[PDB]
């Protein structure tokens, strides 16, 4: 069996989902969504993001103790095979977190580069904002977090140990997260000019330099990949 | 549709926009709306908000459903940012172009270079027709007449996709073999030396040369086609002439201004001292985009915002008209749902409770005279 | 000789230089020279360079082939930075001693703060004679006649000599020993605590003491003798006092004004209304230190330079003498080598395509008036 089709669900639920997100914001990105004191906004962007951050609390709490409880205890009495099939569902769940990472931080980001450019902001929860830091953001921690998660918990190669490449390509891209404060407060105080490569902007980009460590995390999969099914054919 | 956010305050006291008026409130694709009116810099600006030494006059609209044809300032087109002085009054005209059907809030606003956006009032103009037909031609002095929309988009996409492919092109090259696992295991176990041999190295001399070689070409090429070109023109543009405006022949001292907190009306004490030669009247107060108007005195006509203006939200406590030489102290208030709608209430909460504002006297034959006056503004509890 | 490099635009508009004239054209060593003139600081600053709030009134010259002896902005003398207002007219006056012989191209400049060198007309200044003929005496408020050329020249030169002199003496004396390959191996193979002993740190002991104590007393002597000193004297200089010109009776309306590219004129269009009391004619228009004269009008005899000088190089279409109180529009064209040669024409490669200028009207009487002229700068092509 080995690669199973959960890649193909991986993909398209991100796909899905942010289509339909898209679709939402260009229907009511104007029209309830322009105006932050209009009680349409209330309706339709406010109680968005309320239900959003409610769900991701939820989920990550539910797939992160999921993960944590099912966690393989008897490591080492695990066959090359199975560790085999182990390592290609880690690699589904890079392969999400890349997707989920691709969404949040350049998709959902730059359209700020066409949400900002072109409206007077209203507020800290532009619609854009209900979308990109409070959804493209904690959709790809989660999805980050239970990578780790997986590794940790099912692949002996990652377990006895964090992994600090893993560490870093999982912390630091949430880091941009809380780093939103510094973007709220250097957007009203510090810089009223909507320069998107203010200094305002080096909190998200710093953070952002952190996701080069899925470098080292990957030649780490590719040695636990070739544990015991290293081959042979491969150098041989 | 940016304002109501901002601080009642500095709403208050940056730029007082006046005989506002809009040549159409409805119009068709291609078809020109004009904007006009007088704004007049505080004098007592905000020290938070940068001076407007670099200001550019802009629209405040939901991207380009209109495309500003022209702007001006004074009487003079305005492409760049501008200068302008504290206490002037400058007269402005922008001509926009509608492009996308719908109902727009259009506001005339003024951005200044170290405080941000100042939205004037904005109004709901409609645009019906389809963005297909709109054309946005420009002729050029090289004497060739191109469309905005879609000049060049044929250039762009053909030279992005080439350089994309050849991109593409070198990483499947070097993706036909084997790619992560194989070649990690090669270079660790031993020296490599093996997964970059000719030609390999041929296919690198030969994917440098040919790049160098044209984007040498492709610059000539540009040069020969389009021989003439210039540089971006920028530059913030000096000598805005401003208003000549008539001294004033209405003095008002602000004694104590208040406000119910909470409540939609705000109540100031002035006292007015009418010189020249006409008997006034006050007919208008306008705070912060909104107009406070006395209808026994004055009405409006110039299709001011519904939700802007207040046709009786001003009441005088003695409104009879004002003998030249004679000074009198009266109660003025003025309360409309705006108050509270636009979040003028809301200067509670901000770190500088003072007000500014126009007073509009009118005398019996019509002419109108502007005072400005500014006051702390405290509000009331009980 | 810095000009011809500087944007076309810039030079423009930054600072007019007119009534300039030269008191001698060539001169002896140790021989005054004097420069004087106006300049008008124009309004249409541009941003890029910083208001004149800090400049000084430089020489453009290749080295001190002249001493500035004085300068003057107004009347009073300015050793040190002003502060110059936007808008205002000075006058200014130079005086300058030869030095070195030659043929020198002597420009009068005004250096802002924040935005570099504006560089006036220069005129080429012929030096005779020797350079040690040259002398530079000043009295000082102690009662002594100096020479600067060579005043503390030897003392400077003697105390240099010492401290180097010191200095090498260490060395030569750790120098004596050999100095690298054995001590390193000395330091490395074991302790070393072989090569640095007694009488060494002696030597060095007596080498920190006496140049401390000769730091000290040399200190203390050249306090003794100079007992009174001054520190240097600094700072931006306020109250420039600038001309109280009369305001003009010409007013000047620029409609369009374009430029061939290539070519070495300058055509616009001027509405010129005549208000006082005489027939005007134009008679020159100034641009960037290029004076394109009406012959028939004017003509220049204070010796401006010849390659800045265009004598009939305005041609106007009708220059028939201005009534008073009428107005008319007339065809102005600028032509002279000059246009190229000093690189006016490369506005065409400026951000900022807008010219600045100003236009000298007589009258019969021959009484001037000075009118200011700006406009975008349009380039033709066909
Ligand atoms: C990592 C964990 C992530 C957790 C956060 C998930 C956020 C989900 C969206 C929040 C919506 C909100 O809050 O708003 C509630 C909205 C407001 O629209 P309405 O006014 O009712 O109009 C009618 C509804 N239309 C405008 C959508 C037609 O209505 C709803 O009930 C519909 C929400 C549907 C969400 C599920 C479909 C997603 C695409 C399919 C692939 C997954
Ligand atoms: C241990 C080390 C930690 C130190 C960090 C503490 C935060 C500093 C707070 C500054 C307050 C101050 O010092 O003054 C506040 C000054 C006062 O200026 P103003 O006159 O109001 O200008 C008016 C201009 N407005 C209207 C736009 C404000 O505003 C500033 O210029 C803010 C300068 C930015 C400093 C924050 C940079 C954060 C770096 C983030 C990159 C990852
Ligand atoms: C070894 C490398 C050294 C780095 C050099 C840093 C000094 C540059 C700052 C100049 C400030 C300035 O002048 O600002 C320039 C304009 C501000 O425009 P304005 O508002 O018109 O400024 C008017 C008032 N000024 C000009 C006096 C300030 O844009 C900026 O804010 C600077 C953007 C910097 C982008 C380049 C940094 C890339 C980030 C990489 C790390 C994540
Ligand atoms: C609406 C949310 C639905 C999320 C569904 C989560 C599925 C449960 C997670 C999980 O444990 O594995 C699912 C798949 C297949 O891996 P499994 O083998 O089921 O995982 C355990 C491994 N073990 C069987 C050897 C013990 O592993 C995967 O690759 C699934 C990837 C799912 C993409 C991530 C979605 C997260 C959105 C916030
Ligand atoms: C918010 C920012 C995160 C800060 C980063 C700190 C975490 C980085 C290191 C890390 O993840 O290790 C914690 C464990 C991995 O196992 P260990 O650290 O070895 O310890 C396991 C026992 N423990 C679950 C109680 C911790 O991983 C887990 O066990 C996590 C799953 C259990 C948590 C589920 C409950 C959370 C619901 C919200
Ligand atoms: C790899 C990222 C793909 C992002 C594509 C996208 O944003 O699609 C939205 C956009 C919306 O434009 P349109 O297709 O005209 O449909 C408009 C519907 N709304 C306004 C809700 C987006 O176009 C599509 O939906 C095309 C489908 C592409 C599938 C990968
Ligand atoms: C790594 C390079 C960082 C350079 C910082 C920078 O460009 O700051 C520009 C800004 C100059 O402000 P300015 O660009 O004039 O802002 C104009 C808009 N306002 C006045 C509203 C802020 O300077 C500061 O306020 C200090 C920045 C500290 C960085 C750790
Ligand atoms: C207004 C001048 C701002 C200068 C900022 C310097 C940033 C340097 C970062 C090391
Ligand atoms: C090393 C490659 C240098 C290429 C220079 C090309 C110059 C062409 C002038 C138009
Ligand atoms: C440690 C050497 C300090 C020297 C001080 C000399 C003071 C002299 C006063 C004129
Ligand atoms: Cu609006
Ligand atoms: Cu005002
Ligand atoms: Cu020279
Ligand atoms: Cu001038």
């Amino acid at each position: 069996l080995l690669d199973k089709k959960w890649l193909t669900f991986a993909l398209a639920i991100y796909t899905v989902f942010y289509l339909w997100v898209r679709w939402y914001e260009g229907v009511y990105g104007w029209s309830a969504g322009l105006d932050s004191f209009a009680p349409e906004f209330e309706t339709y962007w406010m109680n968005f993001l309320y239900t959003e951050i409610v769900l991701e609390i939820v989920t990550a709490s539910i797939l992160w103790g999921y993960l944590w409880k099912t966690r393989d205890r008897n490591l080492a009495a695990l066959t090359p095979r199975e560790e085999l099939r182990r390592n290609f569902t880690h690699l589904v769940w890079l392969v999400a977190y890349a997707w989920a990472i691709y969404w949040g931080a350049s998709y959902f980001t730059e359209q700020d580069g066409t949400w900002h450019q072109t409206i007077v902001r209203d507020t800290d929860f532009t619609p854009s904002h209900i979308i990109e830091f409070y959804l493209s953001y904690p959709i790809y921690i989660i999805t980050g977090f239970a990578a780790f998660i997986y590794a940790k918990t099912r692949l002996p190669f990652f377990a006895k140990g964090i992994s600090l490449p893993y560490l870093v390509l999982v912390v630091g891209p949430f880091m941009i997260l809380p780093n939103v404060g510094l973007n709220e407060w250097g957007h009203t105080f510090w810089f009223m000019e909507e320069l998107f490569v203010a200094p305002l902007h080096y909190g998200f980009v710093i953070f952002g330099w952190l996701a080069l460590a899925v470098m080292g995390t990957l030649t780490q999969t590719f040695y636990s990949f070739a544990q015991g099914g290293l081959g042979q054919s491969l150098c041989e | 549709h940016g304002e109501k956010s901002q601080a009642a305050f500095m709403r208050m006291r940056t730029i007082h926009w006046y005989d506002l008026s809009w040549s159409k409130e409805k119009v068709k694709i291609n078809e020109t709306v004009e904007i006009k009116g007088k704004f007049h810099v505080f004098e007592g600006w905000p020290e938070t908000v940068d001076e407007p030494d670099v200001a550019f006059l802009n629209v405040g609209m939901p991207g380009p459903v209109f495309i500003r044809k022209e702007s001006y300032i004074g009487g003079q087109l305005v492409p760049r940012s501008v200068r302008l002085e504290i206490g002037k009054t400058y007269d402005f005209r922008v001509v926009l172009k509608a492009r996308r059907p719908g109902d727009w809030h259009v506001h005339t606003m003024m951005n200044v270079q170290g405080g941000g956006p100042i939205i004037g009032p904005g109004k709901w103009i409609t645009v019906e027709g389809s963005m297909s037909e709109f054309r946005n031609p420009v002729t050029t002095l090289t004497g060739q007449t191109v469309d905005l929309e879609n000049y060049n988009e044929g250039n762009t996409y053909f030279w992005h996709a080439f350089w994309f492919a050849i991109g593409v092109a070198w990483i499947g090259y070097w993706s036909r073999r084997p790619i992560f696992i194989p070649r990690l295991l090669m270079v660790d176990a031993g020296r490599a030396d093996e997964l970059v041999s000719a030609t390999d190295r041929k296919v690198a001399m030969g994917f440098l040369a040919a790049t160098i070689l044209i984007v040498v070409m492709a610059m000539s090429s540009a040069n020969s086609k389009y021989p003439i070109t210039i540089p971006l023109q920028a530059g913030t543009m000096r000598g805005m002439k401003p208003l000549e405006l008539p001294a004033p022949t209405v003095s008002v001292k602000v004694e104590d201004a208040t406000y119910r907190v909470p409540g939609r009306a705000m109540r100031m004490k002035l006292t007015i001292t009418n010189h020249g030669n006409s008997p006034i009247r006050l007919g208008e107060f306008y705070t912060a985009s909104v107009r406070f108007l006395d209808s026994d005195v004055y009405k409006d006509t110039t299709g001011y915002p519904e939700d802007l203006l207040a046709e009786d939200g001003l009441s005088v406590s003695d409104n009879s008209p004002l003998a030249p030489g004679e000074t009198r102290t009266v109660d003025v208030t003025a309360s409309d749902a705006a108050w509270e709608v636009y979040r003028l209430s809301d200067i509670i909460y901000d770190p500088d409770s003072r007000f500014a504002g126009l007073l509009f006297f009118f005398d019996a034959t019509g002419n109108r005279q502007v005072v400005q006056i500014d006051a702390p503004l405290i509000p009331s509890f009980m």
